[PDB]
C-alpha cells in the first residue's frame, strides 16, 4: 500500500484499527553532487520537480539563444562598415575582439 | 480586548498561542481539543426486520361450497379451490368424492424476533457541530463542551469565548441513512409504500411497535396436494436477509477523513477537515503590567537537536538574564517552529530548554521569549523511521525543505542567464551608440 | 403513465383535470387541498419565566466575626456587615454596642409557577411542508394525507401519485422563536450564558425541569436598617414582565400570505404562496375503451348570463344528440374559464347545464365535452357587489378585460399611422422613380 503524509489506516480481522503516518524521507542528498539532490526532489516531490526543470531549462535555453543572436548582430554591425571599404583595413584592436581576418 | 485567532480541527493536538497588548505582560492562551463530534438532524421513516408468513387452517366443507372473506391482513391472499379429496390421520375426511372445498388463506406479519433485530431507515440533513475543548487563558483552565455554532459562548472567569462556524460544510451521512446493528449505511431505501420484493424494505413497518406494516412480498398461493391439508404458497425470499449477504461495508470503514461513526446518537468523530476560528472577548483585569513580569537582558539562542521529523525533534537552548525569577510565555510568530510548551519558569542566570517541532531544513525563526525576540538557526537533519503511528505537529510551509545546495543551484542557472542577457544588451547598446558614432563622421 | 401538472397552493378551491390519451376515453382528475401544512424543525435552546430572588435567614454572632461560605447557588451574592444592633420582638438580641455582625445572603431561583407560565426559546430551519389532499381519478376517491417532498407516494387502486416539492423555500418564521402562551413569536432572543438583566433571558433554564439555571440578574446586597433584622436587596427587574409588557405581536397577525400560525406541534397552515407540482403514474387498465362511453354529435354551446365576478356566475346551455345516455367528462383546457363540475350525466337528447367563472368580458373558450370540442362564446357584465368574503377562482390572464371597443381604439390608433408611413415611403419611392424616368431625356 502507498501512505502519505495524510494517513492511512487498516483492519484485520478482530484486530484494533491502526492509522499509519508518512514522513519525509526521502532517498539522496539534498546537500550536493546535483544528480543527487535531483532524485531526492523527485522522489519528494514529483510533480514539481519536472516542471522546475522545464522552465528552468527554458528559460536557460532562451537566454542562452538569444544572448548568442544580439552578439552575433552587434558583431555584424560592427564589422560591416569595414567590410564594404574596397580597401579594406580592420584596424587591431577590432580585429581582436570581434575576431577579423 | 477582543483576539481573533484560528485552529486546525484536529484532536488531540494541543494548540497555543499568546496575546500581546502593546504596553504590558503577554497573556499566553492554550486550547487542546479532544473530542469533536458531528451530530446530524436525523429523521426516523420505518424499520424493517424479516418477515413471517402467518396461514390459517384449511376452511374444509364436504358437499359444499366456501367463499372468501377478507381481514385486511398485510399482503393478505385468499383462494378457494374446488375438487379436494382431503386425509387425516384417522382416515379420510370427506366421504363426497368431489365438490369438495377448501379453502387457503395467508398473510405477511413481521418475526418474532423484531424487537432485537431490525434496520431502521433515516433521513439526516443539516448536522450539528459540537467539541470537548480544553482551554487555558493566563494558567486558569476549564473543561467545557463548547458548540461551534457562531454563537452560544463558554464564559469562564469574565472570559467570553465564541468559536464561530466550521469553514466547511461537509458530513459523512447522505441523505438517506439506514442503521442496523450499532452500524450505520448510506443506503438509498424506498420511501414507506414504495417497498419492493426481494429486496431491502418490502416489510415497512413504520415504527417497532406500529400496528400497522405495508407488505409487498410476492406471496401467491397455490393448489395443495391431492390428499393433504396444507397451505402451499410461493413468495420472493427476504429482502432484508438478502440486503445482509450484500451489505457492502459500513461507514466506520469508509469514510473519507478518518472519521468514526458511532450509534446511540448518529455521529461522527474526529474528522479532521476545515478549521474552527475563535473570538476572546477579554476583560481588561487580566492584563497584567510589563514589571510584574520577568524581562531578559543579553539572551542567546542556539540548537542542540535538530530533527525535522514529526513530533517534536529539536531542542533549541536559550542563555538568558533577567532580573527576576518567574515563569513567562514562548511563542513562535510564524508556522516555521511549533513549540511544545507555553511557558519556560526562570531563574535569575539559567538557561532555558525549549522543544520544538519543523518541516525546514534550514530553521531560521525568531523566538519571541518573555518579552524579546532572540534568533534561533540551525540546520535540520533527516529522520529515522518512514512511517510514524501519530500525526504531523507541524505545518509545511511552501518552500520549507529547498537546501541551500538547490538556492545555489537556482540563483546561478536563473540568476546568471539575467546577466548574461543583460551584458549582451548593453554590449549591443554601446555597438549601436559606436556605429552611429563613426557615421556622424560623413 | 405519467402525466404531469401543477397545482396552486391554496386551500379549499378544487382543482380538476382530465387526462386526453389519443384513442381512449377521457379520464377525470380532481384534487380539493384542505389544509396546507408548514413545519420547520425545531430545537429548544432554554426556557425562561419569572425569577425569585431566594433570602437567607441572617446569621448574627454576638460579639465576634463572620466569614463567608458559598453555596455556589445561582447569582449568589455573600456580603457581610458589621457594627449591628440587631432586634427581636422580645428586646435587644446581642448585648455589646458594636462588634456585632451579621450576615446577608441572597441567590436567585426560578419562580414557582415555572411550569404553567414559561416562554419557550427555539431555533427553526428546514421547513417540511405536508398536506391534507381528497383525491379523485375516475370516481376512486380517497381522502389521504401527503408529504409534498418529491417522493413519499400515495397509493390507490394501483395509482401512484407524488406531490413534488413547493416552487419556494418561504417560511413564515425566522432562524430563531419564541413560543408564549400558544403564540408564536419571531424574537432574537440572547444565547444561553448571554443574558443580560432587565431583559429576555435574564433567567434561562436549559429544560424545565433542569434543575440548573443561568441567573444573571444585577442581584447586589444592601446594608440593613439600624435595629432591624432583615436581608436587603437591589436588583433589576424581572424582564420576562418587561418582554411581555413590550411584545409587539403574534405570528398569527404579522405573517404574510395569509398564514394561520398554530402550536401543538409549531407550524404555519394554509399559506397561499407557490404552488405543488403532481406527479401522476395512471397504469394502463384504468382506461376504458372510446365505444363504452357515451359520445355525441351535433353539440352547440350558449351562454345564458355571463358575470365576470369571482364565484362562478356564468351559465352556459349545451344542446347536444347523444348516442348513449351516461357521466362523461366537462373540461376547458385553457384558464380562460373555470368550470364548476367535473362531470355531467346525460340523457340522449337532452341539453346541459354547466357553471363556470371567467375573468373576460368577451369570453371565447372552446369547451370539451365527452370527445368533442364546442365553442362557448358570448359577452359578460360587470357583477353588482364591490367587496366579496371568498377568494378568486379563476386566473388573471393578461388583456382578459379589453372591451372589444378599446380593441377598436387601440387598432385605429396603431394602425392607421402604420397604413399613413408605408403610403408615404411608397409615395416616396415612386417619386424617386419619376424623377429618375424624367431625368433619363438628359
Amino acid at each position: 500500500f502507498t501512505v502519505t503524509e495524510k494517513g492511512w489506516e487498516f483492519v484485520w480481522g478482530n484486530h484494533p484499527p491502526k492509522r499509519f503516518w508518512a514522513q519525509e524521507t526521502a532517498p539522496g542528498n539534498p546537500h550536493g553532487l546535483p544528480h543527487e539532490v535531483i532524485t531526492h526532489y523527485y522522489h519528494r516531490y514529483p510533480m514539481s520537480t519536472i516542471l522546475g526543470l522545464s522552465i528552468c531549462a527554458a528559460i536557460a535555453t532562451v537566454s542562452v539563444a538569444a544572448s548568442t543572436w544580439l552578439f552575433c548582430r552587434s558583431r555584424v554591425a560592427c564589422l560591416t562598415p569595414y567590410r564594404l571599404t574596397p580597401n579594406a583595413r580592420i584596424p587591431f584592436c577590432l580585429a581582436v575582439l570581434c575576431c577579423a581576418r | 480586548y477582543e483576539h481573533a485567532t484560528t485552529m486546525p480541527s484536529q484532536a488531540g493536538i494541543s494548540y497555543n498561542t499568546i496575546v500581546n497588548r502593546a504596553g504590558y505582560a503577554p497573556l499566553p492562551i492554550s486550547i487542546t481539543p479532544t473530542k469533536i463530534k458531528l451530530i446530524p438532524t436525523v429523521n426516523l421513516e420505518y424499520v424493517t426486520c424479516h418477515y413471517k408468513t402467518g396461514m390459517d387452517s384449511p376452511a374444509i366443507k364436504c358437499c359444499g361450497s366456501q367463499e372468501c372473506t377478507p381481514t385486511y391482513r398485510p399482503d393478505e391472499q385468499c383462494k378457494v379451490f374446488t375438487g379436494v379429496y382431503p386425509f387425516m390421520w384417522g382416515g379420510a375426511y370427506c366421504f363426497c368424492d368431489t365438490e369438495n372445498t377448501q379453502v387457503s388463506k395467508a398473510y405477511v406479519m413481521k418475526s418474532d424476533d423484531c424487537l432485537a433485530d431490525h434496520a431502521e431507515a433515516y433521513k439526516a440533513h443539516t448536522a450539528s457541530v459540537q467539541a470537548f475543548l480544553n482551554i487555558t487563558v493566563g494558567e486558569h483552565s476549564i473543561v467545557t463542551t463548547v458548540y461551534v455554532n457562531g454563537e452560544t459562548p463558554v464564559n469562564f472567569n469574565g472570559v467570553k469565548i465564541t468559536a464561530g462556524p466550521l469553514s466547511t460544510a461537509w458530513t459523512p451521512f447522505d441523505r438517506k441513512i439506514v442503521q442496523y446493528a450499532g452500524e450505520i449505511y448510506n443506503y438509498d431505501f424506498p420511501e414507506y409504500g414504495a417497498g419492493q420484493p426481494g429486496a431491502f424494505g418490502d416489510i415497512q413497518s413504520r415504527t417497532v411497535s406500529s400496528s400497522d406494516l405495508y407488505a409487498n412480498t410476492n406471496l401467491v398461493l397455490q393448489r395443495p396436494k391431492a390428499g393433504a391439508i396444507h397451505v402451499p404458497y410461493t413468495q420472493a425470499p427476504s429482502g432484508f436477509e438478502q440486503w445482509k449477504k450484500d451489505k457492502a461495508p459500513s461507514l466506520k470503514f469508509t469514510a473519507p477523513f478518518g472519521c468514526e461513526i458511532y450509534t446511540n446518537p448518529i455521529r461522527a468523530e474526529n474528522c479532521a477537515v476545515g478549521s474552527i476560528p475563535l473570538a476572546f472577548d477579554i476583560p481588561d483585569a487580566l492584563f497584567t503590567r510589563v514589571s510584574e513580569t520577568p524581562t531578559l537582558s543579553a539572551a542567546e539562542c542556539t540548537l542542540n537537536e535538530c530533527v525535522y521529523s514529526s513530533d517534536f525533534g529539536g531542542i533549541a537552548t536559550v542563555k538568558y538574564s533577567a532580573s527576576k525569577s518567574g515563569k513567562c510565555a514562548v511563542h513562535v510568530p510564524s508556522g516555521t517552529a511549533t513549540l511544545k510548551e507555553a511557558a519556560v519558569e526562570l531563574t535569575e542566570q539559567g538557561s532555558a530548554t525549549i522543544h520544538f517541532s519543523t518541516a525546514n531544513i534550514h530553521p531560521e525563526f525568531r523566538l519571541q521569549i518573555c518579552t524579546s525576540y532572540v534568533t534561533c538557526k540551525g540546520d535540520c537533519h533527516p529522520p529515522k523511521d518512514h512511517i510514524v503511528t501519530h500525526p504531523q505537529y507541524h505545518a509545511q510551509t511552501f518552500t520549507a525543505a529547498v537546501s541551500k545546495t538547490a538556492w545555489t543551484w537556482l540563483t546561478s542557472l536563473l540568476g546568471g542567464s539575467a546577466v548574461i542577457i543583460i551584458i549582451g544588451l548593453v554590449l549591443a547598446t554601446i555597438v549601436a551608440m559606436y556605429v552611429l558614432t563613426n557615421q556622424k563622421h560623413n
